[PDB]
RNA sequence: UAGUCGAUAGAAUAAUGUAGGUAAGGGAAGUCGGCAAAUUAGAUCCGUAACUUCGGGAUAAGGAUUGGCUCUGAAGAUUGAGAUAGUCGCGAUUAUCAAUUAACAAUCAAUUCAGAACUGGCACGGACUUGGGGAAUCCGACU
RNA sequence: GCCCGUCGCUACUACCGAUUGAAUUAUUUAGUGAGGUCUCCGGACGUGAUCACUGUGACGUGUUACGGUUGUUUCGCAAAAGUUGACCGAACUUGAUUAUUUAGAGGAAGUAAAAGUCGUAACAAGGUUUCCGUAGGUGAACCUGCGGAAGGAUCAUUA
RNA sequence: GUAUGUAAGCGUAUUACCGGCCGGUACUAUUACUUUGAACAAAUUAGAGUGCUUAAAGCAGGCUUCAAAUGCCUGAAUAUUCUGUGCAUGGGAUAAUGAAAUAAGACCUCUGUUCUGCU
RNA sequence: AUUCUGGUUGAUCCUGCCAGUAGUUAUAUGCUUGUCUCAAAGAUUAAGCCAUGCAUGUCUAAGUACACACGAAUUAAAAGUGAAACCGCAAAAGGCUCAUUAUAUCAGUUAUGGUUCCUUAGAUCGUUACUUGGAUAACUGUGGUAAUUCUAGAGCUAAUACAUGCAAUUAAAACAUGAACCUUAUGGGACGUGUGCUUUUAUUAGGCUAAAACCAAGCGAUCGCAAGAUCGUUAUAUUGGUUGAACUCUAGAUAACAUGCAGAUCGUAUGGUCUUGUACCGACGACAGAUCUUUCAAAUGUCUGCCCUAUCAACUUUUGAUGGUAGUAUCUAGGACUACCAUGGUUGCAACGGGUAACGGGGAAUCAGGGUUCGAUUCCGGAGAGGGAGCCUGAGAAACGGCUACCAC
């Protein structure tokens, strides 16, 4: 009911995964009110001017994000403060680079270039799926978009693919304990596979336990795990190295190793 | 204005509660609808997200509910009998939650001669035979079927004793289950068979 | 206790006892329902026996107790359906680098399924939907009630 | 009720009186001096100091309220019911038992104290009864 | 040799204290109470639908429709000033209360004291060992009385 | 030849299934404490990566290459302070608590005995 | 960097504080001060008071243009662009300050079956004017008070304002209760009102281990010419549901309810097909719109924690104190409020009260560590806007760079 929502959003208290540089600006580009939550959501206007360096300014991210160049998910998207998170399909129609975001090991987005294939689709976790609104079960994904009369046996927590250009699940990987997945946001986040168990907690706080590919093991809780596959073959490309997690240390010693100058 | 905040009026250490919030919006409470008996009005409110919930003023009519029989019919609120919680409400013929109101029972009973055939209470020769339209529903006919349908029932049919002796007064006990003030109609339970035997003794002890 | 007897006809909101006109009978004369409090919590009998209106009680009522849950100590068993429990504890203090005991009292409120609550008894709350101010919880099991000796009756 | 109506009366009912009252606005300026006069007063409720010999001060101070009508509650006395059986014609006669029990119920008594409406033009101790109060000082302890 | 207080000068500080001082603050009884809102009304006004009188058309003078800053009789929906009863209640007045500040005749301390006046109190048994509790008296110190201790001048000897 | 610290055996709480010792299920004295996990806002604090020309620190920028060129690219980590707490998990030491000696004591089992109670 | 050093004395050793001594994004002040980068900064005291200026206004192809503002010319041209004004949306906070304020705020920890959510993102509306009606701004003209401004009066004219409500506005279908028909009823029905989403009430289906011997209406089969009498293999006693569940949960059926929705929009761009009615039917997204989610949020609630003070020990219950019950209020639980009914609630584990240069936390300072101190301020949350109270609008303000009032200025 109170106050808000309160549209200023200060850089310090901007999401620090968006590696926003602490000077020059007071103001954060604050991600309009989307189906992505504003902590988990990439703005259009860090996408094209800090990482693409399309756009110098926010005033050139209005001018390009105007002229509908940037059409996230089937749409033109002519809001340059579009929030534009998880699985979003970002394509530059000229020239065709054509992006999913998708995250880095540092927990930070990427950009990732998929195949113009690839980018007809995405992969959708579902939030809830509730009967009763037309005509009559509805699923609704974490993107919020709801998909009328789901297929019976999906059950919350699963993936649906989602054919983009009509709004339709055209595929469905049950939450089974050993399905590929990428965790968003615990500090695991974008680690990657495999889901060894669940140990349920009935109220609340489901732990999901990980066992990476390096064998390495570690545990976040439910509502931070995103399936997105079958062990071994990931539904979607997965940005370099294939979020294994090592130290810093070890990429360090792997870093500096891979020059000749 | 008129405040919810529970951070008013002294704690359970009986410590003196400062200040802190003149008093804000978000906190408010607005002056009881107090909805009267009679002639059909009903007011918009604008309520906190954009909701418009009603306010009745002045309202006749109610749904009063055999919850026995499945079936509710629109009847007249002829008057507020009890009010557990003021006196006051009782005379002044407000439409409450948990007011007691003796509805009106006319459309009710019609339908169960027409569901029974056996006037609940007993009426009389003249009343029975002079069809408005009593007698008509009574007879029937047509050979055969609905006479057939009140052979079916009446393991059932026989009618509680205490509602029998209300419905043939033509005044019949019920609660309001509806906030008029919030919900903008004033609605009903019928009292049936625990809800009568603890009014009925409120009743002859009260008066 | 009481025979519900209070100004008002203590009914639950949607259960009317139907006589009239749907399928017949098997005994137990009350379509009461009754719960299981299921973080494996075992109800109390009496629930299902239950006569007792009480729209506060999460067997009998309308509520959810949501939230936390913790075990405490009755300190006082005085008021009519509610109970005080003290929760006595160690707050280590780094700077002190030994402790203070320190106490909060809470009241908690007892639906009337629970019966012998006494003080000292052993409860296991839940923060419930918050009652009646310093109620702001409600009793899911009572764990001691007790009486490690009068379980079985002395001679 | 019993006893009076005799206090010499009538008419006028002047001043001045006596005895009884009232007076705007200001409110002790009056005077030797608040003298005289007025305020106050009962009851119930709330609240209650300096000081103190702890008993008082105290009706401290300071506040609220009071009719009528119409209801309601509380506060007592006394036996009786209920159930069963036998005999004679519901009536009469005989036998049994403790619980029942806070009005058990029933009935009789006689007013007290409280609460709620309605109600009148603030009218409500309405007549009458009936402390003005507080702060100090001098003096004798006190009646 | 040390040396203290009384007494007196001067300077400074805080206390008690007639005034039942003064000031400000937050709670508080009672009374008074703006305004808003809710709510009972009101009808400044303005139309419908119906009726007429006139004009016109249609229909069998009448009726119906339309127009005429039109008039009038039914009965509706909106509706201003004002306004009823309620609840919130700023604010004010007067008692009570609390915190905080500060005037003050005068009394009565301590201090800086440093050139003074009067004594020798204690420091050696300080010429009366010291010193405590407590009372009274001495200008004061202190003395004295009663019970003490040793921090004594006896760590003791002395059938 | 030791050593046993590590592993498995054997003596009223590692008993019992199902699916092929494993992994569930059925599981089990309360706590304080303690263990390991998640959950710990950024800045700050410590500090990684990096010549902000030094540096405070900024979070830049370096590279084949000042060729031709978005081509190759590492980045703006990790910890702790946001304590305690709470959540989840392990231990059974330490300090308390626990049946049952006026035994309606603990199991189990026999009364179809009892009461509740069914698609 | 776990550090001392000077000072009681004739000399000497401790107790001791004092001084020296070092640091302080920790403030002041002096003197001196060429250059570079960086920047706290009317907090403390006066959360005092304020002249003058400014910080909150807003238009696209896209609600509304008959601005002669510009553009007009040739065909009916208005259309274009777009100030004004209507309309819609913002103004609820950025910013500032930290007073009140000590478990309060708040952090961490969490809940919402206790609730609201414009917006944005995504989906949803087949139960006789089809594009109508008239009044007002802007405008035009005339005025008012000394005035900001507030507007009076007269005369126009728009709508994505308003008022209605059809030709895709459409009923059918099936189920309820009405029933033509038939027959004994394992039983089913033409045609009908009613049956859209919603709002509002009540009731219900809801979370269901396996078999038999009988009886009444017989479903197949059998026995009997019949009349009659037996038996029986099987589907099946079947909304789910978060899950502390008899949730009114996202949704429905039966019986009743009230009343919103379903566009008389606009801009892009016009096609198919002529019987060319200027017919029929058609894409995108702007702004509505109803249900539902999501997102920005939010209010309340859990756990645990805060300085000094006993020269503050009992405290809360006049009038909610603390509990039950019911109501009322509200966006919501709720003594928040009110009737009635109980006698509770809090306290040496320091309650109640008083004080605080006392907002809280994240943090900062100073260190051997341990701590001690700090925080008014660069963030987060909350609070307030002279002190207080009340209110409208709107998804949201008990708003002050809104209003209305009082008191003080």
């Amino acid at each position: 009911m109170a106050r808000g929502p309160k549209k200023h959003l200060k850089r310090l208290a901007a999401p620090k995964a968006w590696m926003l540089d602490k000077l020059g600006g007071v103001f954060a580009p604050r991600p309009s009110t989307g189906p992505h939550k504003l902590r988990e959501s990439l703005p259009l206007l860090i996408f094209l001017r800090n990482r693409l360096k399309y756009a110098l300014n926010g005033a050139e991210v209005t001018k390009i994000v105007m002229q509908r160049l940037v059409k996230v998910d089937g749409k033109v998207r002519t809001d340059p403060t579009y929030p534009a998170g998880y699985m979003d399909v970002i394509t530059l129609e000229k020239t065709g680079e054509f992006f999913r975001l998708v995250y880095d090991v540092k927990g930070r987005f990427v950009i990732h270039r998929i195949s113009a294939e690839e980018a007809k689709y995405k992969l959708c976790k579902v939030k809830k799926t509730q009967l009763g609104a037309k005509g009559v079960p509805f699923l609704v994904t974490h993107d919020g978009r709801t998909i009328r009369y789901p297929d019976p046996l999906i059950h919350a927590n699963d993936s649906v693919q989602v054919d983009i250009a009509s709004g339709k699940i055209t595929d469905y990987i049950k939450f089974d304990s050993g399905n590929l997945c990428m965790i968003t946001g615990g500090r695991n986040l974008g680690r990657v596979g495999t889901v060894v168990n669940r140990e349920r907690h009935p109220g609340s706080f489901d732990i999901v336990h990980i066992k990476d590919s390096q064998g390495h093991v570690f545990a976040t809780r439910l509502t931070n795990v995103f399936i997105i596959g079958k062990g071994n073959k990931p539904y979607i490309s997965l940005p370099k190295g294939k979020g294994v997690k090592l130290s810093i240390a070890e990429e360090r010693d792997k870093r500096l190793a891979a020059k000749t100058h | 204005g008129i405040s919810r905040d529970s951070a008013h009026k002294r704690r359970a250490t009986g410590g003196k509660r400062k200040s802190l919030r003149k008093k804000r919006k978000f906190e408010l409470g607005r002056p009881a609808a107090n909805t009267k008996l009679g002639s059909g009005r009903v007011h918009k409110v604008r309520t906190r997200g954009g909701n418009t919930k009603l306010r009745a003023l002045r309202l006749e009519t109610g749904n009063f509910a055999w919850a026995s029989e499945g079936v509710a019919r629109k009847t007249r609120i002829a008057d507020v009998v009890y009010n557990a919680s003021n006196n006051e409400l009782v005379r002044t013929k407000t439409l409450v939650k948990n007011s007691i109101v003796v509805i009106d029972a006319t459309p009710f009973r019609q339908w169960y001669e027409a569901h029974y055939v056996l006037p609940l209470g007993r009426k009389r020769n003249p009343k029975h035979a002079q069809k408005e339209d009593e007698n008509d529903v009574l007879t029937k006919k047509r050979s055969e079927k609905v006479m057939k349908k009140y052979l079916e029932r009446q393991k059932y049919g026989k009618v509680e004793q205490a509602l029998e002796d209300q419905f043939t007064s033509g005044r019949i006990l019920a609660c309001i289950s509806s906030r008029p003030g919030q919900c903008g109609r004033s609605d009903g339970y019928i009292l049936e068979g625990k809800e009568l035997e603890f009014y009925l003794k409120k009743i002859k002890s009260k008066k | 206790m009481a025979d519900q007897n209070e100004r008002a006809f203590q009914k639950q909101f949607g259960v009317n006892l139907n006589r009239k006109v749907k399928p017949g009978i098997t005994k137990k004369k009350l379509l009461r329902r009754s719960r299981d409090v299921g973080l494996g919590f075992k109800t109390p009998r009496e629930a299902i026996d239950g006569t007792y209106i009480d729209k506060k009680c999460p067997w009998t009522g309308d509520v959810r107790i949501r939230g936390r849950i913790l075990t405490g100590v009755v300190r006082k068993a005085k008021m009519q359906r509610t109970i005080v429990i003290r929760r006595d504890y160690l707050h280590f203090v780094r700077k002190y680098s030994r402790f203070e005991k320190r106490h909060r009292n809470m009241s908690v409120h007892c639906s009337p399924v629970f019966r012998d609550v006494e003080h000292g008894d052993i409860v296991t709350i839940g923060e419930c939907r918050p009652l009646s101010k310093t109620v702001r919880f409600n009793v899911l099991k009572v764990s001691k009630g007790q009486g490690a000796k009068k379980s079985f009756k002395k001679y």
